[PDB]
């Protein structure tokens, strides 16, 4: 308001509207809620007592609600957008460049109250990001894992994690056109879907979906498929790389395309609904790269673009009439193209494990059906579907009672006798022998207990050999 | 010889079902429903093979008894009966198809009402629910039979004369009885708009029905009464709204002597008690169709009459809470002012708050000594809830009982309420049952404001006081208030020519928010989230808007589009009812009502008055047809009449109206995209359509049109209809068949096809953007933009949830849900509507 | 090893519908539990030794139950109806297998079952008229 009637300051009509709009935003019910103090009708009578005088004020209820960073950067783009409307018309203003350096004082400067806020606002309003700085960044990450495994206070620097990963989503934009790290920030964002907390993952998402966005801006992917880019990046950091995959239970070397939908499957368990239609957009945008490096129309079925059709096929209606199943264009699960005993033992898994844990009768219906085609189409390899498959379709044969989903169920009971007289050329632990024994474990529910998988302790040596290869000083 | 026995065989087995029950009877229903699966087939392969299929007076005979017969199983008890009866109606419809394939010609004029008959099937196709919840939806569907028929008119007799003697079994007699008569009752009120039109069937049912609100039995007397009045209220049809009330006026008016004195009469209470919770269900109800006919009827008089033997009946613990509610019935009658018709309503508002005041007494509890008379806290809190409902934007006007300066008049009126208002609110102070106070007071505060807004000269300086009051919450309304009076202007003065049209300058640019690719969220979302009761203000409004902005084309496709692909008879829904649809009659009507006006006008001059056309009968009917007049004679006459009418069209292409063309662009468009995803020709189909709905409805009866101002002669209007005919033939270039009344003229119509082409070609020619033909009018349309801003305010919570489900690709802060909220909270409430002086009046 | 486990839940879930055990209202319009029966009836062709055998075992254990009222009789005498209709349809669905080395079945769990409604069973005179009609066709 004292910007609005400031006669030090010229602003033009133009100026002022722009504030005058910014003046009643910030009385919606929507930003109660990002200061904190909804339910509350008006903020003035809070703020104020009438018998200020005469008695103490008197604090109760100590129940305090949490805050949220992302909650930080709606406000402090707000106030950046008011800002910037002003130095538009005062000439040679110097107030973007104070603040700037005021947060980068303390967002190198360790401490456990202020770090955090001072990082998620580094980035929002910086202009310009040197090597220099993301080195510095990138290893408060590194230091960040290290002591959550090391003590027992874990809340506490469980959002230094997520303030490093927020800061990195919006300082790459930033970054030089020719760096090396436009393409190693693409394992710092796996390599933290990997720590099985809601935050992070979903803060993992946000620096992911961007990343694939900068690199196109960028021309990279234009004669090359996303296989090819990341994975002859990580060459050099090979030997660390390695033993992680052992232990998460998925590989990259083995089938690159598989390993990177697997991680992003746990997405469909996240209890917001706005990071559901995240997971979503980042396999499309995937899917529409690999195809576009074998010109074959964005939705044509082969070993490379199996993968994202799968996951796409409960929630994507182009994807489910385009290809569709046989005994109701072409038909998934075709077997002329895929003729590899491995690229069908995984495209069986992926289908089993979403069923697992899903919960709806639209889902139920859709995946049941193409799981008995596929105990026809493929009868080599479905014995690896059993107990998966085991328990739920135990309990739908005996309570269940409802036709549309009662009928696939029973065609896959007649199928599995039929083909059976026969010693099982493949055994449940198929999958095992080649990387993918923790596949279906990895889509998992969210564990309540939160607690890092303890596995971390490789992330930490990994991030370290990524400096010192890529930033050697 | 099969039609001439099998349908014999229906007509002897129908005519048993609906003579009376039995116990078989839900089973030779199951198999005449195969019977009629099994004729089909044959029509079905004999017209194949050879077309000639005859129809003879017993064909038409039977084909009655089969409707009169599947209507009153509706009501039938049996779950099953009634479901199964539904089902039945597609075999009607679907021998309609193979009797006449085109849908218009004949699917529309064999069986009236065909498109009805398609909903029963779909709700026949649904999980078994109990006979009260399955009749929710059959008396929905009674309700939308359109049109009269012969099946629909004797199955509503029918059934009363059964309705009839059963009521008086079960009342003469000193559940399963009951129960069907609840169903008769239903079905015979939710269908009775279609016998309607002094004594008559329709008439007795009312009076009868009536004679059963104050229905004393003691056996069962209380069940009667609980079910008409759920009835009559929730499930009458509203084609029958004029004559309830006109009944239930004179009812009550008879409730008062000579010289207006009550006689108070213990079935004389009951009855008005009923008549208030009819009113208020009917009322509070928003339906399709109903707004229309409410305004047909005059309800004050009943209105003023009701208070009065309310006001009279004391106090108790009784006659107190029929007080309270018809205080809540004067509040929602209210909010539908702008529907009902009021012939003076500033005097009748008036009269109510003064009946009003009277009423609202506090401390009056406390003298009483009994908290059982705590009711007589709510009803002053209801008491006032109607007053501020009713004072909203009510000038004074005082009783002209004594002769004074009118302006003198009203300040002594102003004193009157300001200090009655003023009395109650000290009372209400905390310190001389929290809840009930802040709600009253908040209310008479409330209450105070509005009647100052209307009255700022005759009422500002007996309320300056209000400045210094005790209470500190209520100094801060006070202000709020007066920084109104102050912003709105005094005089004209163009003020809001200045500050409004600057101030909602912007709330136009939202609602014309070019979505990318033609979205236009605005305008879609609006479309759906909107109820359907106000589809005929949104429509008006938004055929305004977009026109000053020189985007009408814009609109139009984006909303035609999702109708015609998503329905692929793209013609049959739009002649429908829907919010498209309404579209296209506004459309027409305003702007084409000046064209069809100037262009027939000189042409009716010359048959209707010129003595060279003398008297003439164009007639061509051999079994009308005068041996007086030779048959050549006025088969010449028709056919150069025709022509002077058809050569007029056609030179009259430039004087069409911009607006018009533009939508017949949109359609051509339409359907041209729906041709290439299906030797159809769009034009044909664009230039049928435009000619059957726009041209030939003056032409048929221009009086009603209101091109001229007497009746045409019954001979005169002849030639008119079976103009018509002949014209509309052209546009579907279909020879006579089977009309051999007409088959002569068949000749002319050849030469005439390709000039019909090239009209309507030219109107379908107007570039798809206009960039050359351009008018930059660019009108203010004050009047509009009031209305637009406040239906967005209505409706602002549940816009919202539609706009929130999509969008989720890009961030909405820079699209509309960010840019409404933020732009509606500032402008603010809109202000109260201003009454009408005249009487109600609609397109 | 599942599999063999799936096929008990075919089997189980038949002898929970038949009407003298609890009905349960678990016909669902019986839409639900006639489904269950064609798939009982399709898993024979393959796993005929063990369909037969449980569906015997069904057989045995309704004989051998004591129950009393008018309601008591019309809820066995549909019951066994059922079984034996179901019993006949696996042995002629199958195919010409003729695989004559049955014996084990035949010599003590089946014949002795189907042979006690052969006689007069005078209990029923509607009744027993169809178990015999109805029995014999399975001989
Ligand atoms: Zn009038």
């Amino acid at each position: 308001h004292s910007l609005c009637t400031c006669s030090q300051l010229h602003f033009s009509e133009e100026t002022k509207q722009v504030l005058r709009l910014s003046l009643t935003e910030f009385s919606l019910p929507k930003f109660y809620l990002l200061f904190g103090i909804s339910k509350v009708k008006s903020a003035a009578v809070i703020a104020f007592r009438s018998s200020y005088r005469d008695r103490s004020f008197s604090p109760g209820s100590y129940e305090r609600e949490t805050f949220a960073l992302t909650s930080l950067e709606t406000v402090t783009e707000a106030l950046l957008e008011i800002m910037e409307a002003c130095m538009r018309d005062i000439p040679t203003c110097k107030w973007l460049d104070q603040w700037t350096e005021l947060a980068q004082r303390f967002a190198f400067q360790y401490n456990p109250s202020l770090q955090p806020r001072a990082l998620v606002v580094f980035g929002c309003i910086s202009k310009r990001v040197s090597h220099g700085q993301i080195k510095q960044i990138i290893r408060i990450l590194s230091k960040a894992l290290e002591s959550c495994l090391k003590g027992p206070d874990t809340y506490n620097s469980q959002v230094l994690i997520e303030a490093t990963v927020i800061a990195l989503t919006k300082l790459q934009p930033l970054l030089n056109k020719d760096s090396p790290l436009h393409k190693a920030l693409f394992w710092v964002a796996v390599a933290v879907l990997q720590l099985d907390e809601v935050n992070l993952y979903s803060a993992g998402t946000a620096l992911l979906e961007q990343n694939l966005h900068t690199l196109d801006s960028l021309r990279i992917f234009n004669d090359k498929s996303p296989e090819e880019v990341f994975m002859a990046i990580r060459n050099p950091l090979e030997w660390h790389c390695k033993q992680m995959d052992h232990f998460v239970g998925l590989n990259f070397n083995s089938n690159f395309n598989f390993a990177l939908v697997g991680h992003l499957l746990k997405g469909y368990r996240h209890p917001s609904p706005a990071i559901v239609a995240r997971t979503v957009r980042i396999l499309h945008t995937l899917l529409t790269l690999v195809n576009k490096h074998r010109n074959c129309d964005k939705f044509e079925v082969n070993t490379q673009s199996v993968a994202y059709l799968a996951a796409l096929l409960t929630v994507s209606e182009e994807v489910r009439s385009r290809c569709s199943l046989k005994h109701r264009s072409n038909v998934l699960l075709d077997e002329e193209v895929l003729t590899d005993p491995k690229i069908q033992a995984l495209l069986l898994t992926v289908l089993a494990t979403l069923v697992k844990y899903t919960t709806d009768e639209f889902d139920q219906r859709i995946l049941y059906e193409y799981l008995a085609e596929a105990s026809v189409v493929f009868p080599k390899v479905f014995p690896v579907v059993h107990n998966l498959l085991d328990s739920k379709i135990n309990t739908l044969l005996s309570l269940c009672q409802d036709p549309n989903l009662l009928n696939p169920i029973h065609g896959i009971v007649q199928s599995v006798v039929y083909h059976e007289e026969s010693p099982p050329q493949y055994q449940t632990s198929y999958l095992q022998s080649f990387g993918f024994n923790g596949l279906w474990r990895f889509a998992g529910p969210f564990s309540k207990q939160t607690q890092i998988p303890d596995y971390a302790e490789l992330i930490v040596k990994f991030l370290d050999a990524l400096i010192d290869t890529y930033l050697p000083g | 010889t099969f039609w001439e026995i099998s349908s014999q065989m229906l007509f002897y087995i129908c005519k048993k079902l609906t003579s009376h029950q039995m116990l078989s009877s839900t089973e030779i229903l199951k198999w005449l429903r195969e019977i009629l699966i099994c004729r089909n087939k044959f029509l079905l392969k004999n017209k194949q093979a050879d077309r000639s299929s005859g129809t003879p007076p017993i064909c038409r005979q039977a084909q009655t008894k089969l409707e009169v017969a599947l209507y009153m199983f509706l009501w039938n008890p049996d779950t099953e009966a009634v479901l199964v009866a539904m089902s039945c109606f597609r075999h009607l419809c679907e021998e309609a198809d193979i009797r006449c394939g085109v849908d218009e010609v004949s699917v529309h004029n064999l069986l009236p009402n065909y498109n009805t008959f398609m909903e029963f099937a779909s709700v026949s196709n649904m999980m078994s629910t109990g006979r009260a919840a399955l009749q929710k939806r059959v008396m929905a569907l009674l309700r939308r039979i359109e049109h009269p028929t012969a099946g629909n008119t004797e199955a509503w007799e029918d059934t009363h004369a059964k309705w009839e003697q059963a009521t008086k079994l079960i009342l003469n007699y000193p559940t399963d009885s009951l129960q069907e008569w609840i169903n008769m009752t239903g079905f015979l009120c939710a269908l009775g708009g279609v016998c309607l039109q002094a004594d008559t069937p329709v008439s007795k049912f009312m009076d009868r029905l009536l004679s059963l609100m104050v229905c004393n039995h003691e056996k069962v007397g209380l069940q009667i009464r609980t079910n008409v009045k759920d009835l009559v209220g929730l499930e009458l049809s509203p084609a029958l709204y004029p004559m309830l009330f006109n009944k239930l006026k004179n009812t009550i008016s008879k409730f008062f002597d000579s010289q207006g004195q009550v006689l108070l009469t213990d079935t004389n209470t009951q009855f008005v008690e009923q008549t208030i919770a009819i009113m208020k269900n009917l009322l509070d109800n928003h339906t399709e169709g109903s707004s229309e006919h409410l305004g047909q009827a005059s309800i004050e008089t009943m209105m003023l009459n009701l208070v009065r033997y309310v006001r009279v009946l004391g106090n108790m613990v009784h006659a107190i809470q029929i007080k309270t509610k018809l205080c809540q019935l004067v509040e929602v009658m209210m909010a539908r002012r702008d529907d009902l018709s009021f012939c003076q309503e500033m005097k009748f508002r008036n009269k109510m708050v003064e009946y009003l005041t009277d009423w609202v007494m506090g401390t009056s509890n406390q003298a009483a000594d009994d908290d059982v008379k705590c009711l007589t806290r709510d009803l002053d809190q209801a008491s006032m809830e109607a007053v501020v409902s009713l004072l909203a934007g009510l000038p004074l006007q005082p009783e002209e009982g004594d002769g004074v300066e009118l302006m003198e008049a009203k300040s002594q009126l102003f004193l009157k309420y300001f200090t009655l208002f003023m009395n109650l609110l000290n009372d209400c102070s905390e310190v001389e049952m929290s809840r009930r106070l802040a709600s009253l007071r908040h209310c008479t505060v409330l209450a105070m404001s509005n009647l100052l807004n209307a009255n700022v000269d005759s009422g500002l300086m007996h309320s300056i006081g209000l400045g210094y009051h005790k209470d500190l919450q209520t100094r801060a309304t006070f202000m709020e208030v007066l920084t109104k009076i102050l912003q709105q202007g005094t005089e004209f003065d163009t003020l809001a020519e200045t500050v409004l049209a600057d101030r909602f300058e912007r709330l136009v640019e939202l609602v014309t928010m070019m979505g990318d690719q033609g979205e236009l969220p605005i305008a879609m979302a609006l479309a759906n989230v909107v109820p359907c009761s106000q589809w005929d203000e949104l429509a008006r409004v938004l055929v305004t808007l977009f026109d000053s902005r020189h985007l009408l084309y814009q609109l139009l496709w984006n909303m035609f589009s999702k109708e015609v692909e998503l329905a692929d008879s793209m013609q049959t829904l739009f002649r429908g009812n829907s919010l498209a649809s309404k579209i296209m009659t506004f459309c027409f009507k305003v702007y084409g009502a000046t064209y069809l006006q100037k262009l027939l006008d000189p042409l009716l001059r010359i048959v209707i008055t010129s003595s060279d056309w003398q008297h003439v009968s164009f007639e061509v009917d051999p079994t009308r047809l005068e041996p007086s007049e030779s048959l050549e004679e006025n088969q010449r006459n028709l056919l150069q009449m025709t022509e002077k009418f058809f050569h007029a069209i056609i030179s009259s292409s430039s004087e069409f109206p911009p607006q018009l063309r533009s939508v017949c662009h949109c359609l051509y468009q339409a359907t041209c995209h729906s041709l290439l995803n299906k030797p159809q020709n769009s034009i044909g189909a664009v230039g049928s359509a435009m000619f059957l709905r726009f041209i030939n409805p003056a032409i048929v009866s221009p009086y009603e049109a209101g091109i001229l101002d007497k009746k045409p002669p019954p001979r005169i209007e002849r030639g008119l209809k079976l103009m018509s005919k002949i014209l509309q033939s052209i546009a579907n270039h279909v020879l006579f068949t089977k009309e051999e009344h007409m088959r002569p003229f068949n000749d002319f119509v050849k030469s005439n096809f390709d000039a019909a082409r090239r009209f309507f070609l030219d109107i379908a020619s107007d570039c798809p953007t206009s960039d050359a033909v351009n008018h930059s009018l660019s009108f203010i349309s004050d009047g509009n933009v009031l209305a637009l801003h406040r239906l967005l305010w209505n409706n602002q919570e549940k816009i919202g949830q539609y706009l929130s489900s999509n969008r989720d690709h890009k961030a909405v802060g820079r699209r509309p849900f960010d840019k409404m909220a933020t732009l509606l909270a500032y402008l603010g409430p809109p202000e109260h509507k201003p009454v009408a002086d005249t009487h109600w009046s609609s397109l | 090893h599942r599999p063999v486990e799936w096929v008990q839940a075919v089997v189980s879930r038949f002898d929970e519908q038949l009407p003298i055990k609890t009905g349960q209202q678990n016909t669902h319009t019986k839409v639900s539990t006639e489904h269950n029966k064609e798939c009982l009836i399709n898993i024979s062709k393959y796993k005929f030794s063990l369909v037969i055998s449980g569906l015997t075992t069904i057989l045995k254990n309704v004989n051998n139950m004591r129950i009393f009222g008018e309601a008591a009789e019309k809820n066995l005498y549909l019951s066994q109806l059922i079984i034996l209709d179901t019993l006949e349809k696996c042995l002629a669905g199958q195919p010409k297998d003729t695989m004559r080395l049955d014996e084990t079945m035949l010599v003590k769990q089946l014949l002795p079952e189907i042979c006690h409604f052969l006689h007069t069973c005078r209990e029923g005179n509607q009744h027993a008229a169809e178990l015999r009609n109805s029995a014999s066709g399975v001989l």
